């Protein structure tokens, strides 16, 4: 049941923002992302 | 924080243990240096019109005239072939280049230093990088702050307390929906709205959305107490 | 960013139609073959170029419906709902300003990004941007009102929160009547894409270069192909067509040298788009006149064939 | 003093300047004399 599908590409997940003239969203913790660069 | 380095770290090993994508970058120019000598060699196996593409059973089956006639053809098609390796490798010696001197920069901000560029030392805020070889190249690994577990808070830009409006000198200021307090821009930790946290300008009626709360200051009850210090030296001086 | 993807069929360009011209050029061996690899090289390219400048955000963010952007419209440069494709009243200018070979194997390939799509990735930037201020960038976006954004920019560029505040009306009105004299701008001068335009213009002008070259003798007695071989025996008409297809394949040498070179000119700038997208738009700049002159507070990207525009906002 | 910070005397600093600098816990402190002068007052009085 495998095949070649093609399709329209998704940008990114849809996703609204709760922006409101009085509203601010704060970290109350975080993360420490290591990450690979790579140049010639 | 050192724990979800160590983590970090460990996902790096295992990423690239596990499987051979990361590293396309490097194998793309090594690759093209490896084609492109791979094309030059075989272009030696043309005739470019030619009665042959070897040299010898040119030379070994005609005279030194009727030869020239051949051999001239060859001279002239090996020798485009050559200008045009020649070419390619020196376009190509141009995005290596620039790639190089690109790497020296990253090096030079994300490594001897740290850098307040956005993404340019990797997606999140910049910590700091390390530095790996790699076969005709360099890997970069950036260490970054990213912040994780947001709260929707309540916010308004200034405080009036005294018929005067306060800001942060730092932070900004939120309410839990009940109180109001200061906090740092990346990292919530909430304090008390002292008169230390913040700094004044101008009157209430100027600032869009201005909000009422009391504003604390540390002085005051270290001078009441001193009041109150005050206050039994009074008293016992007028029971004698 | 980008230039247009061009692909050649050397066979069809040198030899069209004659397998007499296809029996001689093979005679060169594998030239045909290098010279697609370059050109694909180059056309696979022009979608990396794109990629970096547009695809640097993984959400495709939107406004909120209403708007409470602290007195600062931004209807002028976000999406417009009542357009074919929504794009927004600036990026139509723009798609205006900029004005835009088949028989002879010339063909121009497909930008894998569709004007649709880059009009999605840069109103995604431009929302996250109005909403979300550098959070959006360094992680997931966290929500700010804007005119507390712009207390935290006035910070950036050491000038205190207040001054803002105690002006805000003004800021606005500075901000609003500096839109609208984009918007006026762009309709008066020519000038002003005039780096996309030369762009086009130079891309254009090689292809109608190289289609013409098939019209040189190169010292044949006839640049038709058919000429030549309908009045000819296989040896005088082999010593003719060598010289047409030693020139012609010369012209595409030539087409593929300029093209790749022009493709570096193309690249060089795709990268800085790309890095004034990260640190213009994603950020706010420290760099003295990298972002346009002033002190950096933000930046509004749009848009345009082959390219990009940034609206940069400075405290002057 | 909010608005400033302190070092050394004034020999070294090239075109420096003389004039007040105020210190908000002054008045502060002043005020809390008066009211303290007050007291001592209306406790000669009975
Ligand atoms: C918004 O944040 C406020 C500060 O954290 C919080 O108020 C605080 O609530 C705790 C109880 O949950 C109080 O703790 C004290 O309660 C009594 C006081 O007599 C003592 O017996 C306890 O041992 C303890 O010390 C804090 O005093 C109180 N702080 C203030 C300034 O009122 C609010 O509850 C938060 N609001 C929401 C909706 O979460
Ligand atoms: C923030 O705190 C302010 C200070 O308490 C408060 O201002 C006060 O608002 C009330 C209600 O409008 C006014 O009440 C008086 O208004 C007029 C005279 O000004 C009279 O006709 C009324 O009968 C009534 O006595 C106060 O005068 C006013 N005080 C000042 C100094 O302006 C704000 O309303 C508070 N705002 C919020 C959103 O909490
Ligand atoms: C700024 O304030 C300084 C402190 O008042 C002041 O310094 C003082 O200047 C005078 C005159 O130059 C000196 O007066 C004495 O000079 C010698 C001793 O050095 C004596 O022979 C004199 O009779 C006289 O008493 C003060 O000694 C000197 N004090 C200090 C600490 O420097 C500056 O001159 C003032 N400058 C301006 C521009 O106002
Ligand atoms: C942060 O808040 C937004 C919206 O604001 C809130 O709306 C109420 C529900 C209440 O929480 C108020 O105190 C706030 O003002 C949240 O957005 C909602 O998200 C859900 C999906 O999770 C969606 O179905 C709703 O339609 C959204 N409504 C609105 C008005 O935004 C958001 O999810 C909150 N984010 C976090 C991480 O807490
Ligand atoms: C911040 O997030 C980290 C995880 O990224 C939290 O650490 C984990 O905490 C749970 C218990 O709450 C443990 O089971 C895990 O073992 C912890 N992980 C690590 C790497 O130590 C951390 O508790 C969060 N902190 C706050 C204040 O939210
Ligand atoms: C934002 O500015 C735009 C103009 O750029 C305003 O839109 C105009 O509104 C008037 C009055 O309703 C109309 O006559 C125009 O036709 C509108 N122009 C366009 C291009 O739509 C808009 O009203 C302003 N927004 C706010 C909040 O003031
Ligand atoms: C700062 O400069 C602005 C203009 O760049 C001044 O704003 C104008 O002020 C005059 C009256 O003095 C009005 O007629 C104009 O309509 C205002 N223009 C705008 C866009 O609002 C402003 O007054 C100056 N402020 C100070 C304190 O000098
Ligand atoms: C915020 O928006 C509400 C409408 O939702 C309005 O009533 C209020 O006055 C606004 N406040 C500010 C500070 O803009
Ligand atoms: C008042 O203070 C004196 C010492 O100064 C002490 O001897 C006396 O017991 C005190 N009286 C009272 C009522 O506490
Ligand atoms: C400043 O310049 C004037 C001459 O215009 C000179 O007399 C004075 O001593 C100078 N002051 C300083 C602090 O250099
Ligand atoms: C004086 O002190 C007495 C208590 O000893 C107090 O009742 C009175 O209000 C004071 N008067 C003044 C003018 O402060």
């Amino acid at each position: 049941s495998q095949s070649i599908i093609a399709y329209t590409m998704s940008l990114g997940a849809e996703n609204s923002v709760a922006y409101s003239n009085n509203s601010i969203a704060i970290p109350t913790n975080f993360t420490i992302s290591v990450t690979t660069e790579i140049l010639p | 924080i050192a724990n979800q380095f160590n983590s970090a770290i460990g996902k790096i090993q295992d990423s690239l243990s596990s499987t051979a994508s990361a590293l396309g970058k490097l194998q793309d120019v090594v690759n093209q240096n490896a084609q492109a000598l791979n094309t030059l060699v075989k272009q030696l196996s043309s005739n470019f019109g030619a009665i042959s593409s070897v040299l010898n059973d040119i030379l070994s089956r005609l005279d030194k005239v009727e030869a020239e006639v051949q051999i001239d053809r060859l001279i002239t098609g090996r020798l485009q072939s050559l200008q045009t390796y020649v070419t390619q490798q020196l376009i190509r010696a141009a995005e290596i280049r620039a790639s190089a001197n690109l790497a020296a920069i990253k090096m030079s901000e994300c490594v001897l230093g740290q850098s307040k560029r956005v993404d340019f030392c990797g997606k999140g805020y910049h910590l700091m990088s390390f530095p790996q070889s790699a076969p005709h190249g360099v890997v970069f690994l950036h260490v970054t702050y990213v912040p994780a577990q947001e709260k929707n808070f309540t916010t308004a830009p200034a405080i009036c307390h005294d018929g005067k409006a306060h800001f942060p000198r730092e932070g900004v200021f939120v309410s839990n929906g009940t109180h109001w307090f200061v906090t740092q821009r990346n990292f919530y930790e909430p304090q008390i709205i002292t008169t230390d946290n913040t700094f004044v300008s101008g009157n209430c009626d100027v600032v869009i959305g201005i909000v009422n709360n009391t504003v604390y200051d540390p002085l005051q009850p270290e001078l009441d107490s001193f009041k109150e210090e005050l206050d039994k030296y009074f008293k016992n001086h007028t029971s004698p | 960013v980008s230039m247009t993807k061009t692909s050649v069929d050397c066979t069809m360009y040198i030899c069209g139609d004659s397998t007499e011209c296809s029996n001689l050029l093979l005679q060169y061996g594998s030239f045909c073959t290098q010279l697609n690899r370059a050109l694909t090289g180059i056309a696979v390219e022009q979608d990396k170029n794109t990629q970096e400048v547009f695809a640097q955000v993984k959400q495709i963010y939107k406004t909120p419906p209403i708007k409470d952007f602290g007195g600062f419209n931004f209807s002028q440069i976000l999406p417009d709902p009542s357009k074919p494709s929504k794009r927004s009243f600036i990026e139509d200018l723009l798609f205006n300003k900029v004005t835009l070979q088949k028989f002879n194997g010339l063909t121009v390939l497909p930008p894998l990004l569709t004007d649709e799509m880059i009009a999605q990735y840069t109103s995604a930037l431009l929302a996250g941007t109005i909403t979300s201020g550098w959070t959006f960038g360094a992680g997931a976006a966290l929500q700010i009102p804007f005119a507390m954004q712009m207390a935290y920019r006035f910070n950036g560029i050491g000038v205190t929160q207040n001054v803002l505040y105690e002006n805000q009306k003004l800021i606005a009105n500075q901000f609003n009547s500096a839109i609208g004299k984009i918007q006026d701008s762009l309709s008066s001068t020519a000038s002003a894409l005039g780096k996309l335009q030369d762009v086009v213009n130079q891309n254009a002008q090689a292809l109608n270069t190289l289609v013409k070259q098939l019209s040189s003798n190169f010292g044949a007695i006839s640049s038709v192909l058919n000429d030549i071989l309908s009045r000819l025996d296989k040896v005088e008409a082999e010593v003719q067509i060598d010289r047409l297809i030693t020139g012609r394949l010369q012209s595409l040498q030539t087409y593929v040298t300029q093209q790749l070179i022009r493709a570096a000119e193309i690249r060089a700038s795709a990268n800085l788009a790309a890095i004034k997208m990260s640190e213009c738009v994603l950020g706010q700049s420290k760099r003295v006149d990298f972002c346009g002159k002033g002190y950096h507070l933000m930046s509004f990207p749009q848009s345009a064939p082959h390219g990009v525009v940034f609206l940069h906002v400075t405290y002057v």
